[PDB]
């Protein structure tokens, strides 16, 4: 069937080809009822047929992510997620399901949506039982430790060393690197009005500072020779957030007006 | 923990006074070294 | 639907009947406060 | 339908601050 | 179960699948509309896609969410959009709500139309779908066959069309009542 | 006896008879009151063999006996309508593990109570006479599963239930169709807290609070309770606590304070952690660990220093207890935060300290990660300092002002905004005697 076609195709790498095997195979599993988790017990589907249906998700996802597609990946993983985690789902289970979400958390992580990232850990059914047992899962957390507050030192190194970065993950690795440093950029910004264009690069782990220089000037940082500056470390003024919170009497007068309405609405 | 102490801050910590006196010697003894 | 049409309808009167009053009050509020003065 | 129905409840609920102001007019 | 698989399905190709998506989605919208609540822009784009037929599904689907969003003219509009996905005799409270929710909206329009024209209702200005369903509820009110129910509506519905016909139809002279039913109104 | 048992319920039905002719406030609050006094009689030996005989007789009363399951034989359409429903209310009450153990029997009964002739016409008629808790409070138990293979399928009865509660969320038409509701959410919330990711709570947010008044502050707090836990990994802290602060403040609970408010307090304790505030558990010494705080204290005890190992040690020690409360996710962060906290304190108090002397605290800890670590710290503000490594001077700011700014008057404004709290509330309640005295 088209089933193995993809299954072979995917197995071969060649995921661009594997790709369009999916939609028919997609239409299959709908018509095969498998794609949708059957909320009535089908007896055997999950392991009858839906096995690779559960995998085609993985399969399709793995390809898409390998191809640097993510929705597709997640979309598969989305659809995997119930077969991944139904609740009771010991019915099937699989391994890279870890890697997937691992990737996908690391995705979510790179996607820079923090709560949802963590609330997915929260969402996760078995967390630490799962989590610690997966290095791939163990990156983002340990990363987050590093990450969240902002020292990336080993982290930035860690992912460079990351076996999943080494395996499929490098998609966000670089992304993350930037995503890392932009923070540090603000952190440097914060930490430093002025910083040697060295140190910042040293902070950026960059080799060329023109690498850095772009950013800083993309950042639009005051820069003289050898030194990133922040003459204005921040965005101050810039239009909105006005008419309230620094209206001197206005607010006060509004507040008056208000309190006068506390005097007026006093009826 | 007992019933009613002086309460908060909290128990803070301990082993200071002597540790100080140790140094109240030493510091001064250092100042004697001085 | 219906007996409301009879029933329901009649209660905006109350809605109104409510409405008037604050008006009276505010006046009356002022009324004191102006009357309050010479006192 | 019941659309028409609980529409009252508004008016029904309204009934009241009114009666405070009633007390207020008094209170004034 | 969970609609991220469906939110997966959403932009995933094969309008066939997307058909299936909506359909499938539609059955489970009730719980997961919340999850779904985010994809409404696409869902809207879906309903903007004449290419894909069912998108009234998405519309009605959105309508459901919109109830679960409290959005009603939204919902009604996309209940209006459906007509098919939607049916009056489909019974959900939501339906029967948007059933209702539709009904009301007519009146003011009709009123605002009664404002300008008093034959306004004879005319197109009101969404026929509404007016239809409106009168189709009037039908249902006619089928309720206590027409005071219909009347007070059509009273505000301002359709003597409704009223007179319903009268004359029901005029059998309920001898005194067809006299009094008048009087009642 | 069973008589007196029945006699009480006679009074209940007699007060149900109040509501029967349009009179809840009596009935519900009485039913509320009745719910407590319900514990007295309890059981269902002759209460029901005398009930199913006292009222009238209906098919469902028969199908109810399938829940009864017994033998009596013996000898011996209006009043027997909502009473029977109000007794189906007590049916659920007969299910508490009061007069029951496995409600998975009753599970279907519940549906078969809930769904038939019920969950039907009741929108404004039944006033939260539904107890979806006592609906689910049943299922709450069974969710000790584990066993069920969840549920059925996965786990659809709950998915159903969710959808069924959803089927109420429709029925929450806000015709007054409210009170019980966000328990549904709360369920779903704790269902998230069971498995799901709350964030659709935002949609649940988007709808409503349990509007409004007559809902039990309990739930209204329990609302906040989970609602706190929203902000938990939503990583809003105040508001989370504010919920708690709006939960424990005036939620009314003593009996339920016992295991249940600890929970609240636990996260509550967890809050200031999120902020690193470590209030004095000097109180949380009390009505706490025992079974709740003290790891939090140990945390605090650690978090007072925030000594990662000593910190971790607590976690190392209490992780399961953490895990028990899934406060584990927390603190993983405040680790260096308190480290950074100390960094801020009795330390930034120079306009600097050096690189290396502030690095000394890191020469205590790490090096030139300092750069990160300080930027890590500076990143968040949470401190205010600067550096130049080019200077090698970690330059630690004033944090010094006066009330020249509107900053106080912000608080005044804050106070101002509150000027309507009790002021506008006085008018909020001015009504009740004043208006009812007219009656």
């Amino acid at each position: 069937e088209l089933t193995k076609s993809l299954s072979i195709a995917f197995e071969n790498g060649d995921y661009a080809a594997c790709e369009k095997l999916l939609p028919p195979i997609k239409i299959e599993l709908i018509k095969n009822n498998l794609l949708i988790p059957d909320l009535s017990i089908q007896n055997d589907i999950y392991l009858n047929d839906l096995m690779i249906t559960k995998r085609i998700l993985e399969v399709g996802a793995l390809a898409s992510i390998q191809t640097f597609n993510f929705d597709s990946f997640e979309n598969y993983f989305n659809q995997l997620k119930p077969y991944y985690f139904s609740n009771n789902h010991k019915l099937s289970e699989s391994d890279k399901k870890s890697k997937l979400i691992s990737l996908y958390l690391l995705n979510l992580l790179s996607q820079n949506n923090t709560t949802k990232f963590h609330s997915e850990l929260q969402y996760l059914d078995k967390h630490i039982k799962n989590l610690e047992d997966d290095s791939l899962l163990s990156y983002p957390i340990k990363l987050d430790r590093w990450l969240m507050e902002g020292s990336y030192q080993k982290a930035w190194d860690l992912l460079q060393s990351g076996s999943q970065n080494i395996s499929e993950f490098d998609s966000f690795t670089d992304i993350l690197k930037s995503a890392i440093r932009d923070e540090i950029a603000k952190n440097t910004e914060l930490s430093y009005d002025f910083l040697p264009l060295s140190n910042i690069k040293a902070l950026l782990f960059f080799n060329n500072e023109k690498e850095t220089e772009k950013f800083a000037l993309e950042r639009n940082w005051p820069i003289v020779n050898s030194k990133v500056y922040f003459n204005n470390q921040s965005k101050e003024k810039a239009d909105y957030e006005d008419e309230m919170m620094h209206e001197e009497d206005q607010k006060t007068n509004i507040i008056e007006k208000a309190m006068d309405y506390a005097i007026s609405i006093e009826n | 923990q007992t019933n009613i102490w002086e309460e908060n801050w909290d128990d803070v910590e301990v082993d200071d006074d002597f540790t100080n006196e140790l140094k109240a010697e030493l510091d001064r003894y250092k100042r004697e070294n001085q | 639907y219906f007996k409301l049409k009879k029933l329901e309808k009649e209660y905006e009167l109350l809605t109104l009947q409510e409405d008037y009053i604050k008006d009276e009050q505010r006046h009356l509020k002022r009324e004191l406060k102006r009357a309050q003065e010479e006192v | 339908e019941q659309k028409i129905q609980e529409t009252e409840l508004k008016i029904r609920s309204k009934t009241e601050n009114v009666r405070r102001l009633e007390a207020q007019r008094n209170a004034l | 179960t969970t609609a991220a698989p469906l939110l997966a399905l959403l932009r995933e190709n094969q309008d066939s699948v997307k058909t299936y998506a909506l359909e499938s989605i539609n059955n489970v919208v009730d719980q997961l509309w919340s999850e779904i609540s985010n994809e409404l822009p696409d869902i809207e784009a879906l309903y903007d896609d004449d290419t894909f037929s069912d998108r009234e599904m998405a519309a009605l689907i959105a309508s459901k969410v919109y109830y679960n969003l409290g959005e009603y003219e939204s919902a009604v509009k996309y209940a209006l959009a459906a007509k098919d996905r939607f049916d009056i005799d489909e019974k959900s409270q939501f339906v029967e709500t948007i059933v209702s929710k539709s009904i009301e909206m007519y009146v003011q329009e009709a009123s605002k139309q009664y404002t300008k024209d008093e034959q306004f209702y004879t005319k197109d200005i009101i969404d026929p779908k509404l007016t239809s369903i409106f009168e189709r509820m009037i039908e249902k009110c006619l089928k309720a066959s206590e027409l005071k129910l219909a009347l007070g509506i059509a009273l505000e519905g301002y359709r003597l069309d409704i009223i007179e016909s319903a009268l004359k139809s029901k005029l059998d002279q309920s001898t005194s009542e067809n006299v009094k039913i008048i009087n009642y109104l | 006896m069973a008589s007196t048992a029945v006699m009480m319920d006679v009074d209940s039905s007699g007060v149900n008879d109040l509501h029967h002719s349009e009179k809840k406030y009596a009935e519900e609050d009485q039913v509320q009151e009745l719910l407590k006094v319900l514990n007295e009689i309890s059981k269902t030996t002759l209460t029901l063999d005398p009930r199913y005989i006292w009222r009238s007789l209906k098919d469902l009363s028969s199908l109810r006996n399938q829940e009864l399951l017994n033998a009596e034989t013996l000898c011996f359409k209006t009043i027997e309508v909502t009473a029977e429903i109000n007794c189906f209310m007590h049916l659920l009450v007969q299910l508490f593990l009061w007069d029951s153990k496995e409600l998975e029997q009753l599970v279907e009964f519940n549906r078969k109570v809930v769904i038939p002739n019920l969950l039907c016409y009741y929108n404004l008629r039944s006033l939260n006479l539904i107890n979806a808790k006592l609906w689910f409070y049943i299922y709450l138990s069974h969710e000790t599963l584990a066993r069920s293979s969840e549920e059925i399928n996965s786990d659809n009865q709950n998915i159903i239930l969710r959808s069924t509660m959803m089927k109420f969320l429709k029925i929450a038409s806000l015709k007054h169709d409210n009170e019980t509701k966000a328990m549904l959410i709360n369920l779903i919330l704790r269902d998230f807290l069971n498995n799901g990711e709350v964030d659709s709570a935002s949609d649940f947010i988007s709808k409503l609070e349990y509007p409004h008044t007559d809902v039990s502050s309990s739930l209204e707090a329990r609302y906040f309770f989970y609602l706190s836990k929203i902000n938990a990994i939503q990583l809003d802290y105040s508001t989370a606590n504010e919920y708690i602060i709006a939960a424990i403040r005036k939620a009314p609970h003593n009996s339920k304070s016992l295991g249940f408010l600890q929970q609240s307090n636990k996260l509550h304790c967890c809050i200031q952690l999120l902020m690193g505030d470590i209030p004095e558990l000097s109180f949380f010494h009390q009505s706490n660990m025992q079974k709740s705080l003290l790891p939090y204290y140990h945390l605090t005890k650690a978090v007072k220093l925030g000594d990662l190992k000593k910190f971790t040690s607590t976690i190392t020690k209490y992780k399961q207890l953490l895990l028990k409360d899934d406060t584990y996710q927390l603190c993983v962060r405040l680790r260096s935060n308190v480290i950074k906290t100390g960094i801020r304190i009795i330390s930034l108090t120079y306009k600097k300290i050096s690189l290396r002397d502030i690095c000394l605290k890191l020469n205590l800890d790490s090096e030139q990660t300092v750069e990160y670590m300080v930027s890590r710290a500076i990143r968040d503000g949470v401190i205010e300092a600067k550096i130049n490594h080019e200077d090698g001077f970690i330059e630690t700011t004033e944090l010094l002002n006066i009330y020249d700014s509107e900053d106080p008057q912000q608080v005044f404004d804050e106070r101002i905004k509150f000027a309507n709290q009790l002021h506008d509330e006085y008018l909020v309640s001015m009504r009740y005697p004043e208006d009812k005295k007219t009656q």
